[PDB]
C-alpha cells in the first residue's frame, strides 16, 4: 500500500488479529512513531533549500 | 521399517528406484528385534508361531 | 500512435553531489508511484566507478597491518574503497600511491596529470611516522557495472592471484540511497493534477544534474520489449561419437602440420580430426593463440590427406 | 583460526604466523602509547616551567 | 486425474478394496508395461493406477475376458478333438 | 529403562521413532499453492530426493558415476531437475503439525519448488492444522513406495478429507482473512459510492464511480440440483452487490444465487460449503471452496479494515 | 533487517602410541571445489569467504 | 547489455477473451520491477469505448415501474455501466434500443444513431412479456482513455440534464482480471533471466492478445521522469542482438505479415520458421486467430526466402 504523500509502505501487519491480542500500545507506538520520523523525512527535504 | 531401524528394509527400499519397481522390501524392525532380547535379559521368555 | 516523451521541466542544484529536478504537470496519479523503479537501477547494476584491484609495498593481505602506520589495514581499506573518480579515455586506469615521509596519506598522494578526475580530492587513508618511511600500491580502477564486493564469482574465486594481488569490492554503483517526494501540480494554469519531486544524492561519482540515461535504461529499454516483435536464440548442434572406418580416429598426428598449430589445436582439444573435418573455420577462433597464419595451414593440410574441410556427417 | 598443545611443544606454524598477526597490533600500538604517556607527563613538566 | 481425487471412491462405494484394484493396474505397469485403453494426461503410474477405475476396465480383470478367451476359441475350433482328450481320461 | 517407564522401547523406539527422508522448518503462508499443494525450498527438495539423483544418474549416464556426481548433485546441477519432475509431476508429499492430537495434523499434498529456508503451506489447510506463526514448525515425510503413494493421494490428500470428523463442517476452509475478504464483497451501505448502483468489469474500479458496496439489483435465473440429478430452475429479483454477483463466476451455478444475498462471514461461510457437499459432489465442493481462497485475497485489502484510535468510540 | 553473527568449530589430534595424528586436505574426487581455500595444515585463511 | 530488446515472445491465448502474456528475459528478478510499475499503467489511461449517459421511455426516476417488463424497472440499471463497444472516431457517439414485443433486449434490438461498433452481443440488458408490448431509450457513449467519477466531472456536470437522463462514469474498458507471476524465461541457453506473466481476461471485446502491443507502450507516457528530464541526451549506446537471414531459429515474422496476425501465430509457440515447415495444407489450422489475408497466399513468399511445404 501507499500514503496520502504519494509513497508506499514498508511493513503490513494484520489488525483482524488484534481484538484478539486485547493490546493497543502497538497502534498508539505507530502512530507517534509516524509524527517522531516524519520529523526526519522533513528535515532531508528542509536541509537541501534551507529557506 | 523401510525410513528407520531396519538396515534390510531401508537399504533396499533406497535403491527400489534402480529396480524402477519403486517397492517396499521390508526385513525386520531392529528397535523390535532389540525389545525381544531386552525381554529376555530381564528374565522374560518372548517368542513366536506362523499362520 | 500518441506517444508524449516530455522534456525540458526544471533545475534546483544544491551541491555537487546532489540537486533537485522535479516534474509538472503529471496525468492525475503517475507521481505518486513511477519513482520506485529507479530504486532498482540506482543501487544494483549501474556503471560508474570502483576500485578492482590492489597491490601494496609490503602488505600481502587487508586482514592486517603495517609497521610504520597509525592507523590499521583492514578498517582502513573499508574506506579507502569509496574513493571512486571519473574516466576520459578507454574504460581503465591503474592508478598509484606514491607516498613517503611523514603525515596523512590522502587523494593528494595519488597519480592525477591524466585522464582522470579525482572528484574525492578530500579523502584521507592514514599517517607515516619518518622523513623515509612509505605506504604505497599500484590501484586498478575502471567505470565498470554493478555493486561487486571483493567476493562475487563464489567459485574460481580461490583464484591464483599472485599472493599480494588483492581483488577489490568493485562497486562501481553511483548510488544506493535514492528515493521521491509528491505535489499537487502548481504550474500556474492549474491546481488540479500531480507533481513529482527527487530525493537523489550519490557516491560523489557523478551530481543528479549531470548525467542520466544508462540509469534510467532498465526503465526507458523495457518498451521495444512489447512491440517491434523479432527475438533471440542459440541452438544444440553436435553428435555422440565414434566409429569404423578409421578415416576420423585419428589425432592430428596424421597431418604433417606445424608446432604453434600443435600447441594451441592441442588445447582447442580437437584431439580427433573426425571433428576438424566438420567444425566450422571461424569456430576455430574460440581460443587465442590460433590467428591469420595457423587458421589458413589448416585449408590444405585436410586437403593433402586425400582428405577436405566442411564434411558433416548423419552418423560418427 | 587457532592451534593449541601441551606446551612443551612449542605453538604450530599456523598459530605461529598469528603470533606475528596479534604481536604487530600490540608492537604498533605500544609505539603510539610511550608517545602519547610522555606527551602527557612532560607537558606536566614544561607547564610547571611555563608558570 | 491428480488434480482431487476422492470422486474415484463416490465412483464405486468404498475406499481400500479401490487400492487392491489399483494395485493390481499399478503393478502390471510398473513390473510388466501392460496394454492400456485410455491415455495418461500425465497421471504418471501412482494415478494411471486410478484411471483403471476413474474408468473401471484395464486391469487384468478384463483380461481374464479377453486374452483367456482367445485361447478358449481354439478350445472352440478344436472342440472336435477336444471329445478325444476328454474321452482319453478313462 | 529400556521398557517401564516414559523412555522405553514401547513409547521411544516403537510407536514413535526417528525416521529417515524427513525434515522440519518454520511455517510460512503460501496464497498461490492450490489446495493439493505445498511449497519446499530447492536445497530442501534436493536433501529429500537424494536416492532419486545418488539413484538415478547411474540409470541415465547423467553422471559418470555416484562418486564424480558429489560435484553436481550438491551443486543442484541442470540434470537433477528431469531426476525431480519425474517425481514432482506426480508425488504426494506428507506435511505434519504435531503433537497430532486430531487426524486434520497430518495431510497430503504435492511439491512446488521455491527459494529460502522455509516450509509454504496453503492458506485453507493452515485452518486444519492450526497453524501459529510466531516461528512454530511443521514437518516433511516423502513416501517412496508405490502403495504409500497411492494410499496419501487417495486417504491423506487435503482435497478428500474436507470435513470435521466430529459432525461435517468444513475445517479445511476458508481461512483468516480469506472471510473478511468474502464478507467484505457481501456487505452493502448507504451512498456506497454506489447507494444503488451496478457494473461487471474489475477494470471499472478504474472508471471512477464503482464500489463492491454499491447495491446492485438483478432478476438472476438460478438452479438448485435435485437428488436425482435433475435442476429445479428458478428465477427470482434480488437485492445485492457487485461482489454478491462477482461470486456468481465462483459458485457452483448447480446451487441458487440467492444463497449469496447475505453477508459472508465465518457465521455463515462454511454452510455454503457444507450444502454443496450434500447435494452437488466432491470436485464441485472442492473447487467452491478452493476459488474462493484467491477471490478473498483479491478484495481482503481493498476493505482497508482497520484497528487504530477512531475505530475506538 | 540482515543480522551477522560468530559462530565456532573445532578439532583434534590424539595421543597416539607415537604421539601426534594427521591432519591436511587429500579427498580425491570426492567434492574438489570444496577443498580449495586452505594452509599446509589443512585449515582455511582469516579473511577468506566460505558455505 | 541483458536488457536484451525482451519483445514480448510468449503469449498463449485461451479463447477470445484471456491470454497467459508474457516478456522476456529479464535482468536476474526484474519481472518484480515490472509486474508491480507497468501493470499500474494497464489500470490507469487505458482505450476502449463504452456506456456514459441514458434516455429512458419511463425512468423518469429510478422508484418506477412499467407492468409489461420483468425488471419492472430498477432491475435494468444492471448492464449499463456493463454494455462496452469500439468507435471509429470523435469522444461522443449514440445509441437507441427499441424492443418491441415479448423477448429479451439485445444487441438483435440497437439502432445505430451514431458511429459504433459493438463487439458485445451477447450483452442482455431487460425483457418483455406481451404480443403489445414495448420499451425504448437513447445511450450516450464515449471511448477517450482515462477516468473521472459520474458526479466528479465538475465542469460538464452543470448541463442541461432532463428528467429522465442517468449519468455515468468513464466505463470505457471492459477488462475482468489482471494477474501477475515470475518464473523462468524460455530463452533457450540466455538462462540466468526472468520472464513477467500477467494472465489478463476481459468480456470478449479484446482478447489480451490484442490489448498489449500499443496498450503497453504507454510507457512512452512515464519517462519524463527519468531520461533526459531536460535538454541533454548524451554519447551513450544501445547496445543490440544480432541473429540473421535465413537461419533456421529465426522468428515467423521473417516471412512478412499483416497487422497481428504476428501475435496470435507466435501464441502457439510456433514462433519461429524451422518448425512452420510441417504445416501442410492437410493439417495447418491449430493455431489461434490467423483467419484471412496472411492465411490465403503468403505460401509462395515462404518459397522465396526458401522454405516449402508437401
Amino acid at each position: 500500500p501507499y500514503d496520502e504523500n504519494g509513497t508506499p509502505v514498508d511493513i503490513v501487519l494484520n489488525p483482524l488479529g488484534v481484538p484478539s491480542r486485547m493490546n493497543i500500545g502497538q497502534i498508539l507506538e505507530t502512530h507517534l512513531g509516524m509524527a517522531a520520523k516524519g520529523i526526519g523525512d522533513k528535515i532531508n527535504a528542509m536541509l537541501k533549500q534551507q529557506q | 521399517t523401510v525410513k528407520s531401524d531396519d538396515v534390510n528394509g531401508r537399504t533396499k527400499m533406497y535403491k527400489n528406484i534402480v529396480d524402477g519397481n519403486h517397492q517396499m522390501e521390508p526385513g525386520m524392525p531392529e528397535s523390535f528385534n532389540v525389545l525381544l532380547k531386552e525381554i529376555r535379559s530381564l528374565g522374560i521368555n518372548i517368542e513366536l508361531e506362523d499362520e | 500512435t500518441e506517444f508524449l516523451k516530455p522534456r525540458l521541466v526544471d533545475i534546483e542544484q544544491v551541491s555537487s553531489t546532489h540537486a533537485k529536478v522535479t516534474l509538472e504537470p503529471l496525468e492525475r496519479g503517475f507521481g505518486h508511484t513511477l519513482g520506485n523503479a529507479l530504486r532498482r537501477i540506482l543501487l544494483s547494476s549501474m556503471p560508474g566507478c570502483a576500485v578492482t584491484e590492489v597491490e601494496i609495498d609490503g602488505v600481502l593481505h587487508e586482514y592486517s597491518t603495517k609497521e610504520g602506520v597509525q592507523e590499521d589495514i583492514l578498517e582502513i581499506l573499508l574506506n579507502l574503497k569509496g574513493l571512486a573518480v571519473r574516466v576520459q579515455g578507454k574504460d581503465e586506469v591503474i592508478l598509484t600511491l606514491n607516498k613517503s615521509g611523514i603525515g596523512p596519506v590522502t587523494a593528494a598522494d595519488i597519480t592525477h596529470d591524466g585522464d582522470v578526475e579525482i572528484v574525492k580530492p578530500q579523502h584521507v587513508i592514514c599517517h607515516l611516522t619518518d622523513e623515509n618511511a612509505s605506504i604505497s600500491m599500484r590501484i586498478k580502477v575502471q567505470r565498470g557495472r554493478g555493486y561487486v564486493p571483493a567476493s562475487t564469482r563464489i567459485h574460481s574465486e580461490e583464484d591464483e592471484r599472485p599472493i599480494g594481488r588483492l581483488l577489490v569490492d568493485a562497486c562501481y554503483s553511483p548510488v544506493e540511497r535514492i528515493a521521491y517526494n509528491v505535489e499537487a501540480a502548481r504550474v500556474e494554469q492549474r491546481t488540479d493534477l500531480d507533481k513529482l519531486v527527487i530525493e537523489m544524492e550519490t557516491n560523489g561519482t557523478i551530481d543528479p544534474e549531470e548525467a542520466i540515461r544508462r540509469a534510467a535504461t532498465i526503465l526507458a529499454e523495457q518498451l521495444e520489449a512489447f512491440v517491434d516483435l523479432r527475438d533471440v536464440r542459440q541452438p544444440e548442434v553436435k553428435e555422440e561419437k565414434p566409429e569404423f572406418d578409421p578415416i576420423l580416429l585419428r589425432p592430428v598426428d596424421d597431418l604433417e602440420l606445424t608446432v604453434r598449430s600443435a600447441n594451441c589445436l592441442k588445447a582447442e582439444a580437437i584431439h580427433y580430426i573426425g571433428d576438424l573435418v566438420q567444425r566450422t573455420e571461424v569456430e576455430l577462433l574460440k581460443t587465442p593463440n590460433l590467428g591469420k597464419k595457423s587458421l589458413t595451414e589448416i585449408k590444405d593440410v585436410l586437403a593433402s590427406r586425400g582428405l577436405s574441410l566442411g564434411m558433416r556427417l548423419e552418423n560418427w | 583460526v587457532q592451534v593449541f598443545t601441551r606446551d612443551g611443544v612449542e605453538k604450530d606454524k599456523r598459530a605461529l604466523e598469528i603470533e606475528e598477526m596479534q604481536l604487530k597490533q600490540a608492537k604498533k600500538d605500544l609505539s603510539e602509547e610511550l608517545q602519547i604517556l610522555e606527551a602527557g607527563l612532560f607537558s606536566r613538566i614544561r607547564a610547571v616551567l611555563v608558570a | 486425474a491428480r488434480v482431487t481425487v476422492q470422486d474415484a471412491v463416490e465412483k464405486i462405494g468404498n475406499r481400500f478394496d479401490l487400492v487392491l484394484v489399483a494395485a493390481r493396474r499399478a503393478r502390471q505397469m510398473q513390473v510388466g508395461g501392460k496394454d492400456p485403453l485410455v491415455p495418461e494426461e500425465n497421471d504418471k503410474t501412482t494415478v494411471i493406477a486410478l484411471r483403471e477405475i476413474e474408468e473401471g476396465l484395464i486391469n487384468n480383470q478384463i483380461l481374464d475376458v479377453r486374452e483367456r478367451q482367445e485361447q478358449q476359441e481354439q478350445e472352440a475350433a478344436e472342440l472336435q478333438a477336444v471329445t478325444a482328450i476328454a474321452e482319453g481320461r478313462r | 529403562d529400556m521398557i517401564k517407564g516414559k523412555q522405553g522401547r514401547f513409547r521411544q523406539n516403537l510407536l514413535g521413532k526417528r525416521v529417515d527422508y524427513s525434515g522440519r522448518s518454520v511455517i510460512t503462508v503460501g496464497p498461490y499453492l492450490r489446495l493439493h499443494q505445498c511449497g519446499l525450498p530447492k536445497k530442501m527438495a534436493l536433501e529429500l530426493f537424494k536416492p532419486f539423483i545418488y539413484g538415478k544418474l547411474e540409470l541415465r549416464g547423467l553422471a559418470t558415476t555416484i562418486k564424480a556426481a558429489k560435484k553436481m548433485v550438491e551443486r543442484e546441477e541442470a540434470v537433477v531437475w528431469d531426476i525431480l519432475d519425474e517425481v514432482i509431476r506426480e508425488h504426494p508429499v506428507l506435511l505434519n503439525r504435531a503433537p497430532t492430537l486430531h487426524r486434520l495434523g497430518i495431510q497430503a499434498f504435492e511439491p512446488v519448488l521455491i527459494e529460502g529456508k522455509a516450509i509454504q503451506l496453503h492458506p485453507l489447510v493452515c485452518a486444519a492444522y492450526n497453524a501459529d506463526f510466531d516461528g512454530d514448525q511443521m514437518a516433511v515425510h516423502v513416501p517412496l513406495t508405490l502403495e504409500a503413494q497411492l494410499e496419501a493421494r487417495a486417504l491423506m490428500m487435503s482435497t478428500n478429507n474436507i470435513l470435521s470428523p466430529a459432525n461435517g463442517e468444513p475445517i479445511i476452509v476458508p481461512s483468516q482473512d480469506v472471510v473478511l475478504g468474502l464478507y467484505y464483497m457481501t456487505r452493502d451501505c448507504v451512498n456506497a459510492k454506489g447507494m444503488v448502483l451496478t457494473g461487471p468489469a474489475e477494470r471499472l474500479y478504474r472508471s471512477g464511480l464503482a464500489s463492491l458496496h454499491a447495491r446492485v439489483k438483478v432478476r438472476i435465473t438460478e438452479y438448485e440440483k435435485d437428488a436425482n440429478g435433475e435442476l429445479v430452475a428458478k428465477t427470482s429479483l434480488k437485492d445485492t452487490t457487485v461482489g454478491r454477483a462477482i461470486l456468481w463466476m465462483i459458485v457452483p451455478k448447480g446451487l441458487p444465487y440467492s444463497i449469496v444475498n447475505q453477508a459472508l462471514g465465518k457465521k455463515a461461510i462454511s454452510k455454503m460449503l457444507n450444502t454443496c457437499y450434500r447435494i452437488l459432489g466432491l470436485k464441485p465442493t472442492v473447487i467452491f471452496a478452493d476459488q474462493i481462497m484467491y477471490t478473498g485475497f483479491a478484495y481482503a485489502a481493498r476493505s482497508g479494515a482497520s484497528v487504530g484510535i477512531d475505530d475506538m468510540v | 533487517f540482515t543480522t551477522i553473527h560468530i559462530q565456532e568449530l573445532a578439532c583434534v589430534s590424539r595421543d597416539t602410541k607415537l604421539g601426534p595424528e594427521e591432519i591436511t586436505a587429500d579427498i580425491p574426487n570426492v567434492g574438489e571445489a570444496a577443498l580449495s581455500k586452505l594452509d599446509e595444515s589443512g585449515i582455511v585463511y582469516i579473511g577468506a569467504e566460505v558455505t
